[PDB]
């Protein structure tokens, strides 16, 4: 099964600063990586699909890049509402799997 | 002849935007792609994006914040890169290059130095540098010219309109109180000077100025 | 319209149906098998086309029995379809040549 | 010249055009997609040939939708082309055999 | 994306000595590697294309080798004019990428 590694587990950034989350796949999975946001006591919310495709309703501040085994989720000029946990999920091979998550701290 | 022509420099106030140009000449094919590469002082080359003029489609580096937008004018054979809402992080030399669709950059432009600052443009003052009266000359003699009080970078310094290249040293500029300063050195056979003239040509792209200063022995 | 032209048409319509059901079916069979990549509809449809054309990129293929079964059907359907068009074309030329000979 | 020979000729000329436009188009669609390898004209042309021949090395193939679309066109164009030559050949033999039988 | 690693970052050689620059790709890229030279205050200049193909106008002193993930740029009998920065660039997969560079010191 595909293992998704999200490190570091916690990311500390100063307000308005650009931040980058990392997700590495145990094997090449093309661009079938997807990102979700989960704030305290909330449910997961799709931020990026297929590594870099935008989702309507999501701030232009969020962007994704990467293909193969290394993927990146980026936030331009972080702001309080961005404080949450971030997960990556692959759909390249069965069964789908999730990253261990990364928490954004300001 | 120069295949890609780019403006020497562009000064941009933080927050503003600028449109760089790249005029191409020589053979042009429908398969030609024009690339843009950013290079910060002392750092490596960073690919920004590409565009195919014959169709007008552009692709951009996904790994970095998108500051550019590419466009091209087929009639004028010119490619443009619009950089918007810049900051000091955007200050660097931006090259454009040509790729014949076969994966390598066959030729590059001279690059355009972009500086993001609030400061105002200032042409440089060129002063001569001739030996003192008590200086003993050898089989060679060293002269030079001082270029100070200019902004922003850069400045191109040549000797005798470029006919004089050997024995030339131009020192890196130093920044002090929002102004740059640098000196250029030239060494020629002691016998040839001052019999054979020696002049340093200083061009400052940002101010659209270019001045000459003949180096003659002190009174 | 002559038979061979109607048959060809038919074969095409039939192929398109098989491509579609194939895609759907393929996903249905493949999910659940560890390491399967034939597990989302869109690529499954691309997988069915290349399968029908016997193209061979190998970027995708089935690993389960039913998946492979579905695969065999799409291959056959495809080859038969494309072969039927050839026959149709041959029949067309044969008829014309006969004319050009006065028969 | 008989129809079947003219058609075959036509199909060849048409195929060569499709190979070329295909190559160009393929690069156009593929650049911009992370991890795409179908991104320079020369190999793109090699990619189009193997695609038309349904050879299958798998050394190269499209990953974008439009790329794949372009691909389907080249496959079809290729198979149809080669099938048309077969028909043409069949028509040739059929006509000769008829002669050899006195008809 | 393909990562090109150029190490060491600085190479010290004695005059007339043979020197070798190294460029490793994060994944096999055939021979779609290209080398450029960049002297102080100058623009980049193509030295070698597709790993080992010569470019007209370039001294026979320059040569390239390697395929797959390990590539090498070599200079026979180094001379002052060779002092500059050297970059490798891959065109095997989108997007094109550059090495971090290596500086030749005599």
């Amino acid at each position: 099964d595909i293992l998704l590694t999200q490190s570091p587990a916690i990311l500390s950034v100063s307000p308005g600063e650009r931040v980058s989350f990392s997700c590495r796949a145990s094997q090449s999975i093309g661009t079938d990586i997807h990102w979700y946001q989960q704030r305290t006591n909330g449910s997961p919310r799709l931020l990026i699909k297929y590594a870099s495709e935008s989702i309507s309703g999501i701030p232009s501040r969020f962007s994704g890049s990467g293909s193969g085994t290394d993927f990146t989720l980026s936030i331009n000029s972080v702001e309080s509402e961005d404080i949450a946990n971030y997960y990556c999920q692959q759909s390249n091979r069965w069964p789908f799997t999730f990253g261990s998550g990364t928490k954004l701290e300001i | 002849q120069v295949q890609l022509q780019q403006p020497g420099a562009e000064l941009v106030k933080p927050g503003a935007s600028v449109k760089l140009s790249c005029k191409a000449s020589g053979y042009t094919f429908t398969s030609d792609w024009i690339h843009w590469v950013k290079q910060r002082p002392g750092h490596g080359l960073e690919w920004i994006g590409e565009i195919i003029p014959s169709y007008g489609r552009a692709n951009y580096n996904e790994k970095i914040q998108k500051k550019a937008t590419l466009t091209a004018d087929k009639s004028s054979s010119t490619a443009f890169m619009q950089l918007s809402s810049l900051t000091s992080e955007d200050s660097a030399v931006y090259y454009c290059a040509r790729e014949r669709g076969d994966g390598y950059f066959a030729v590059w432009g001279a690059g355009t130095t972009v500086t993001v600052s609030s400061a105002k443009t200032t042409p440089p003052s060129v002063y001569p540098l001739a030996p003192g009266s008590a200086a003993q000359t050898n089989s060679m003699v060293t002269l030079g010219c001082l270029v100070k009080g200019y902004f922003p970078e850069p400045v191109t310094v040549t000797w005798n309109s470029g006919s004089l290249s050997s024995g030339v040293h131009t020192f890196p500029a130093v920044l002090q109180s929002d102004l740059y300063t640098l000196s250029s050195s030239v060494t020629v056979p002691s016998s040839s000077w001052p019999s054979e003239t020696v002049t340093c040509n200083v061009a400052h792209p940002a101010s659209s100025t270019k001045v000459d200063k003949k180096i003659v022995p002190r009174d | 319209s002559a038979l061979h032209w109607r048959a060809a048409g038919a074969a095409t319509v039939l192929l398109v149906i098989v491509l579609l059901a194939g895609s759907y079916l393929a996903v249905l069979a493949e999910r659940g098998a560890p390491g399967a990549q034939l597990i989302t509809y869109p690529r499954a449809l691309w997988w069915s086309v290349e399968t029908a054309t016997t193209v061979g990129y190998g970027d995708l293929y089935p690993v389960t029995l039913w998946g492979r079964c579905v695969a065999v059907v799409v291959m056959v359907a495809g080859i038969t379809s494309f072969g039927l068009v050839t026959a149709a074309l041959a029949t067309w030329f044969v008829g014309r040549e006969q004319e050009r000979r006065g028969h």
